[PDB]
């Protein structure tokens, strides 16, 4: 992902800022409450009929702790996301046939929970750039 | 096609929004136009900058049409006719900018309230968004 | 929202398509499965093979719903309503499939009807399994 | 984009009874007719209200055999697809702002079109390799 030095350092600098538990458990719960078919992949982990049901799940916010540092990883490596991404794009095609449009979908769905979670502070050159490292995460997923 | 639940949750929100419906659309307005380059296209003629007055004025417009939709939720498409027409007959506006354009209304509406954007008012106020999208996306 | 026209032009291209509808939805079936292996994982006790009976007699239910879905095209929401329940709420099926489906359809219709299939009629057919897949995916 | 044997030659055997000409203008009017949207970069091209002015068009059929000598081009290379449409890839993302959308459902409506133009010879098998060439030449453009 080419990115100017400065949206590098407001992404690093948002970054430092983020609660790992909290803000990948919350993404994810908002993802399977607003996109309801994608709890297909996640029926294993449990009750997932109310939004309070979802957003109350351990699993859920494990998993959401795991995809936020995997989000982190590529954070770490922008310049080589297809080479950090490779494993987990195997996994999740051959082995979880998820469609590529949900890793948009998630994408945008953890910068809303960024915004939500910053305020005046994920100002729109900030977004932008999340933009730009959620579309190259999806694209390297994807892959 | 909403529910009664999420109708309410959209009604809370945006009356919640209230007198700051113009400024939300302008910064609303403005993230799009920094997030995806392809969407200022449309507006050739305006002044795309920081601060544009030309900006503010369409985001007014635009959130002014935001809030006849939200009072108007069960007559969604007698009540977006003419912008039905402009967007899709004069305009021929791509549909994946009236998608990039809710994303860009969400985001702004969780960075101005927080304690409002639960998960449940996140789902309607997507859901009433793509309802907006798709009345303006048809070609009649 | 599809206009008289093009509601005609459907009618007549499944008026054409006539006895021949159980085929080209196990024919359409098939190519999806076979352009988009991802859709497979919805049929795990299916078998999948050229020439199964279990995606003949699917296709031939999916052909029927398609049948009652053009005889009752004023009324799609409340003639789809138990599959609109099945697809989304059971099944969970996720859109992108619902536009492959319909592409596959639109390819078996092009290479079984080369004169029915003018542009008009194509672009009739397209909007009609738009119309269709909106119905199954709307949640309710 | 990774064919087998088969595939590569039941595709390249098709394509060599398409006709430049006739392909290519189907195709680009057919797009156009169906995704009206997509006149909004052509509306130099002249009159393109009625689908029958639309596929009457010498502008329009022009332009399609431009684009389908562009697809024969990136069908002999297709080991080297994102190369070969580097130049185009550019044209169409700076100049022209064209949504990566776009490309896939040309890519689909010329699939039709090779459907309606070869009938049953038109195999499942052989849809799935072009398919997967369209596609191809859709992610090699969207870069
Ligand atoms: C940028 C987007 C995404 C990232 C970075 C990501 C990352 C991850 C990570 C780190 C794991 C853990 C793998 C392991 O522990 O071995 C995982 C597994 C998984 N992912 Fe994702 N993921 C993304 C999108 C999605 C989406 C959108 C879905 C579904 C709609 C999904 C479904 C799954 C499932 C079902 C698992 C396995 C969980 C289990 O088996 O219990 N992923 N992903
Ligand atoms: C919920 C989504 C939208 C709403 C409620 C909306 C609403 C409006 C309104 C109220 C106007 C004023 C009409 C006029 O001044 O003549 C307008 C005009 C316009 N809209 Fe939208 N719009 C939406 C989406 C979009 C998107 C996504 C784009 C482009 C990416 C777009 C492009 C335009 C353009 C170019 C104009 C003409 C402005 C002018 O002539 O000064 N619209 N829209
Ligand atoms: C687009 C138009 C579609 C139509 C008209 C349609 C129609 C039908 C019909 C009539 C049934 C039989 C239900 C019953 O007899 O109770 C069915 C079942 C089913 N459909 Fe669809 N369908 C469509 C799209 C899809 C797509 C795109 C998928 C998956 C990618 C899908 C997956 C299924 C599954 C898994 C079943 C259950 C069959 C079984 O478990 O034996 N459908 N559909
Ligand atoms: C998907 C595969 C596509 C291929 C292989 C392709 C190929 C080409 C080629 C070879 C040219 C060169 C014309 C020139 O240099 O004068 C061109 C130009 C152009 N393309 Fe595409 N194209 C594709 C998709 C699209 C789509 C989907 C659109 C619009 C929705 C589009 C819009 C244009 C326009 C407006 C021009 C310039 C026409 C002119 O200046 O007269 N292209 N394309």
């Amino acid at each position: 992902v080419h990115l100017t030095p400065e949206e590098k350092s407001a992404v690093t600098a948002l970054w430092g800022k983020v609660n790992v538990d909290e803000v990948g458990g919350e993404a994810l719960g908002r993802l399977l409450v607003v996109y309801p078919w994608t709890q297909r992949f996640f029926e294993s982990f449990g009750d997932l009929s109310t939004p309070d049901a979802v957003m109350g799940n351990p699993k859920v916010k494990a998993h959401g702790k795991k995809v936020l540092g995997a989000f982190s990883d590529g954070l770490a490596h922008l310049d080589n996301l297809k080479g950090t991404f490779a494993t987990l794009s195997e996994l999740h095609c051959d082995k979880l046939h998820v469609d590529p449009e949900n890793f948009r979908l998630l994408g945008n769905v953890l910068v809303c929970v960024l915004a939500h979670h910053f305020g005046k502070e994920f100002t729109p050159p900030v977004q932008a750039a999340y933009q730009k490292v959620v579309a190259g995460v999806a694209n390297a997923l994807a892959h | 096609v909403l529910s009664p639940a999420d109708k309410t949750n959209v009604k809370a929100a945006w009356g919640k929004v209230g007198a700051h419906a113009g400024e939300y659309g302008a910064e609303a307005l403005e993230r799009m136009f920094l997030s995806f380059p392809t969407t200022k296209t449309y507006f050739p003629h305006f002044d795309l900058s920081h601060g544009s007055a030309q900006v503010k004025g369409h985001g007014k417009k635009v959130a002014d049409a935001l809030t006849n939709a939200v009072a108007h939720v069960d007559d969604m498409p007698n009540a977006l006719s003419a912008l039905s027409d402009l967007h899709a007959h004069k305009l021929r506006v791509d549909p994946v900018n009236f998608k990039l354009l809710s994303h860009c209304l969400l985001v702004t509406l969780a960075a101005h309230l927080p304690a409002e954007f639960t998960p449940a008012v996140h789902a309607s106020l997507d859901k009433f968004l793509a309802s907006v999208s798709t009345v303006l996306t048809s070609k009649y």
